[PDB]
RNA sequence: CUGGGGAUAACAGAGUCGUCUCGGGCGAGAGCCCAUAUCGACCCCGAGGCUUGCUACCUCGCUGUCGGCUCUUCCCAUCCUGGCCCUGCAGCAGGGGCCAAGGGUGGGGGUGUUCACCCAUUAAAGGGGAACGUGAGCUGGGCUUAGACCGUCGUGAGACAGGUCGGAUGCUAUCUACCGGAGGUGUUGGCCGCCUGAGGGGAAGGCUCCCCCAGUACGAGAGGAACAGGGAGCCGCGGCCUCUGGUCUACCGGUUGUCCUACAGGGCAUAGCCGGGCAGCUACGCCGCAGCCGAUAAGGCCUGAAAGCAUCUAAGGCCGAAGCGGCCCCCGAAAACAGGCGGCCACCGAGGGCCCGGGAAGAAGACCCGGUUGAUGGGGCGGGGAUGUAAGCGGGAAGGGAAACCGACCCGUUCAGUCUGCCGCUCCCAACAGCCCGAGUGCUACCGGG
RNA sequence: CCUUGUCGGUUAAAUGCCGACCUGCAUGAAUGGCGUAACGAGGUCCCCACUGUCCCCGGCUGGGGCCCGGCGAAACCUCUGC
RNA sequence: AGCCGAGGGAACUCGGCAAAUUGGCCCCGUAACUUCGGGAGAAGGGGUGCCUGCGGGUGUGUAACCCGCAGGUCGCAGUGAC
RNA sequence: GUUACUCCAAAGGGUGUCCCUGGCCUUAGACAGCGG
RNA sequence: ACGGCCCACCAAGCCGAAGAUCGGUACGGGCCAUGAGAGUGGGAGCCCGGAGAUGGACACUGAGACACGGGUCCAGGCCCUAC
């Protein structure tokens, strides 16, 4: 009953829920929502959006 | 030739509008003990669990994923008692004892009730009962019950149902009726963690369909589908016999439809809108209601699976008529995970 | 208990979907001659009229080859489904999708026809062809 | 072209069965010997009406068409699935025959094809009928008009049950039939509610694989089972939206061209286009679908005479199938013995409808919830959710300009602003005011009681 | 004609298309013979891309269909209608 | 009469019918065959918005119409619709 | 079976039952059984 | 460490019938075989030099390597495994 993590988003969701995606070269990732995917997959960036945690990495980088 | 089985069943025929909205149980299980055989709620919503697997089979051991269904379940009232006897073909009712105080509501689904009939009367009428049953004549008892939909604050007009009681002696079923009738009763008093159940109630309405979505018929060729066809079938039939056959299908009324269902499991009971898995006291309501149904705050059934029905609808549940061989144990699983994250 | 210490088979509890109907062309992940398949046929399937027979992860499939050294092609073969696009589900609940699909190429036993595969496979096609995870280097 | 013809063909139908499909009797023999495990000449006797012919009883504008797609149903002379018998049946498999029509019998390549042929799977991938089922259901590839080319025949105009390209597909349902939905009368006064369950329907289930029994029985070896017990899946059926996907002309954002003077806010260009998307609907998602009891078929036995013995049968018993009946699911008081029970009213008025606020229900009707003994709709204020951080203000910005200033874009205020066909609290507004149906009887035989 | 002629190539599988072989039922030289670049809403076979053609269907938009008010025909019709 | 559809991509059908794909401009590059005229826009590949400036052509022109360059910046997408 | 006709299945078989006829054994015959 | 070795800008130059470019074959020499000699042919074994370590690319450490019995990745093969 664990709750895993999304890497676009960075939040936690909750088991029951989401998306794994597997590269052929071994490297997973977990998604939450088709949303967050479908970002990812077309190419937008999320340091540039202020609902995800990427975007406070950005705001100390600045 | 090619062969092929036929689009539909003839089982559930005909496909008409349920008769009423609240539905009739027509078969009894045989049970050896005496309790009252069912129990009716409402309707709420739908979440999932994470538990440790009892069933025997594979995956048995391992922590799965497992849809569950929601229903209050505030207590029924007991008012009255009916005596059955055996007439040439069937049943028939001998008579019927009724309490002499029930709720002002009531009135709202029987429109007439006796003007005094005091406690007195209601006494000499148990013993009259008494009596009759006390010979050898009567064949069956059964309980008369009406919801309490006011407690939950859904409706004021109740339902009112007839429910049969387990085992194999009147006298002892007259016993019990006798020390429920007058009061309320609850659910933990009647079912058992565990179970197998049979739910029964009226299906959600979808109005007048087609053959393609009311028997699974085919759409045809794209030439047909310009030519103004594509949702029709081919034909009604041959040449001879010279009329059309029942067993063609055609449009009509689909959904709102009396089903019964086999086998469903009860995982839990809850009381006063809570459940207790590891001494914590949680909520089963989500993060904003239920869509379209509030807040839960009386009592209520965890089912496994689905059931028919819409959300605030009357649902029934019976005991396991035709179980299977294998059954697993009666009693409530391990669970690792409840959900009661937002729904809509 | 007969032949257990040699063998080609085993079991799993998820199923996933079928994905991939007859017609389908599969990239070959294995280490022989072939490089694209056309599926003809799915081992076991038995349909109904107008259906074609699909296949998912850990399903053996009949199956054409269309590139590939002279030997192998215009030949038929066997072939064992290692990872598909179309998400399927687990025990937990969580869904489980891959990059592209891909076969491996198998004797009707189950005995592959090479040493190596590049890439990640699935769980439920190790778990259910017990003689392909020794020769993959990721099973997820 | 005109007039006619069912006095007369093509065409389906009726008749017939030579032919066709399916069988039988007898016994020459073949089978190492052994007619009859299997095969069975020559000669004789049949069934069906599904092939083609024969005839010309019906129709000459009934429809004049083949094939395919779609949809329903029946027969058995049984391909698989259930149960049995003989064998030239060791086992694994094969031949042949009996009972059984409940379920199944599929996907592809060339060809207008039916059929036949081939491919890979499969438990097997049976064959027929219903106007060669099915054009007021579709298609129009073939065939069978008018145009044109080749070959052959003909002096020629031309022709070919020879080849090839192209070549019109109409309908507002009168009656009945079927699928569903309403309004009445009757059931011998009217009404509310709960039951019974005569009758009808059901495939609601069918099939496969793996493990173990077991490398065991059997067998010289090679090979190679079964009863019970554990699991999984395919096809069919019935439901639901927690999860996942699709859509979501409610909603949120980005952006092109132009118009409203520029900013800001808007109109048009398929919602202008693009991206995301809750509720709802859906499947590519998920949940559920019994084996027992009773009588039988082929067959296997007991007892037992006709016939002092023998004999499964003539009288009697005992067993024995995916088949028959029941349990189970759906419809069901118009079930004409037109039902039972409890309660209310009558012998002004019980009850019901119109009306009003609304959905979980809906083509009209019908159904369900509520109507101040109130949270039914709206508003307000709070939760949850979808998008993605508003305008304004301030500070930067590659660079230009004496300087002031211009400047796409960036940063902060700011999980912001906008919206919410979801939830809760609160009588602030509206569920007011009315109006319409509506049961009442007598004779005879009484019954059971005065 | 026999004909889906035989051989080869194209397919997992070819009554097809292409290339050859001559047994030309019944080819043949201005009723022209054999070739041919460019051109063709001509006929025919294959490949890449693309797709709701199809597996298997689903959701949405506008106009009809349904209800209400108004105007208002026709084809057809022996009598009827399990 | 129109819009969108996961995975697969002609398995549909007499037959890819219908629908879908491509698409404007600049640069690179361009086969067989040929009646040397063509084929040919063959095929195929890369780029394109906004802002801040710098240069050229004709012209008397800080008039008008055209041809190039560098840098900064935003978006899934710059012939962004047509 | 309950069919005058219009408008009804055979060759070949049956210790199924009811009859007729003609031979051969019989007071120890025709089966089984004590005893070759 | 000099250098179009690489870059920004300014020009149109460079090679070629005395054969450029392209292709074929080939490790180079001291030397070897043969022949009267002129010459014809070969250049594995010893020495000097060059290149390579399954094919290809890229780095650390050290005076010195892009390392034959050190490292990292891809391709192509193989071995152990309690997978
Ligand atoms: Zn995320």
């Amino acid at each position: 009953a664990r709750w895993n993590v999304c890497s676009y988003c960075g939040r936690e969701f909750e088991p029951g829920t989401g998306k794994m995606f597997v590269r052929n070269d071994g490297r997973v990732l977990f998604f939450c929502s088709s949303k967050c995917e479908k970002y990812y997959f077309m190419g937008r960036n999320p340091r540039k959006l202020k609902w995800t945690k990427a975007f406070q990495e950005a705001r100390l980088q600045r | 030739k090619i062969h092929r089985p036929r689009r539909g069943s003839l089982a559930y025929s005909p496909r008409k509008r349920a008769k009423s909205i609240v539905p009739r149980i027509r078969s009894w299980p045989k049970d050896s003990e005496v309790r009252m055989l069912g129990f009716a709620g409402y309707k709420a919503g739908m979440t999932h669990i994470l538990m440790i697997d009892d069933s025997p089979g594979l995956t048995k051991g391992k922590e799965i994923f497992v849809p569950v269904t929601i229903v209050e379940v505030p207590p029924l009232f007991v008012y009255g008692i009916r005596a059955y006897k055996q007439g040439y073909l069937g049943l028939e009712t001998a008579t019927e004892v009724w309490f002499h105080d029930l709720h002002k509501n009531v009135a709202r689904r029987i429109k007439t009730l006796p003007k005094n009939y005091n406690e007195e009367a209601f006494q000499a009428k148990l013993g009259q009962l008494e009596d009759l049953v006390n010979d050898g004549e009567i064949a069956d008892v059964r309980l008369l019950v009406h919801t309490q939909p006011w407690l939950i604050g859904l409706k004021k007009k109740p339902e009112v149902m007839e429910y049969a009681i387990g085992g194999d002696d009147v006298k002892a079923k007259f016993d019990y009726a006798k020390e429920k009738i007058g009061k309320e009763l609850r659910a933990g008093e009647v079912l058992h963690e565990g179970e197998l159940l049979d739910v029964i109630a009226v299906t959600k309405g979808k109005g007048t369909q087609g053959p393609v979505k009311r028997w699974g018929v085919k759409v045809q060729f794209h030439k047909a589908q310009r030519a103004g066809k594509g949702r029709h079938i081919g034909n009604l039939g041959p040449w001879h016999p010279a009329r059309v056959m029942w067993t063609v299908p055609q449009a009509g009324q689909m959904g709102f439809h009396h089903r019964t269902e086999f086998n469903k499991r009860l995982i839990a009971i809850g009381e006063n809108g809570k459940l207790v898995l590891d001494g914590n006291e949680i909520e089963i309501t989500p993060k904003g209601g239920f869509p379209h149904y509030g807040i839960v705050r009386s009592d209520f059934l965890m089912i496994e699976g689905t059931i028919p029905g819409s959300f605030k609808r009357i649902i029934r549940v019976r005991p396991a008529i035709r179980p299977p061989k294998k059954k697993p144990p009666v009693e409530r699983p391990q669970i690792t995970y409840v959900s009661r994250e937002s729904k809509q | 208990a007969k032949k257990g210490a040699g063998a080609t088979r085993g079991i799993s509890p998820v199923r996933p979907t079928r994905a991939l109907p007859i017609g389908a062309y599969l990239k070959v992940a294995d280490n022989s001659g072939a490089k694209v398949i056309q599926i003809i046929g799915v081992v076991g399937y038995k349909g109904t009229r107008r259906r074609l027979a699909a296949a998912g992860v850990g399903d053996m499939v009949v199956a054409t080859v269309k590139k590939g050294r002279p030997d192998m092609r215009h030949q038929v073969v066997r072939a064992v489904v290692v990872r598909q696009r179309k998400e399927y589900r687990r025990l937990d609940g969580m869904r489980v999708k891959f990059e592209d699909n891909a076969a491996a190429i198998v004797t009707p036993e189950g005995v592959p026809r090479g040493t190596e595969i590049r890439g990640a496979i699935a769980r439920e096609a190790a778990e259910r062809w017990v003689r392909l995870g020794s020769i993959a280097s990721i099973v997820l």
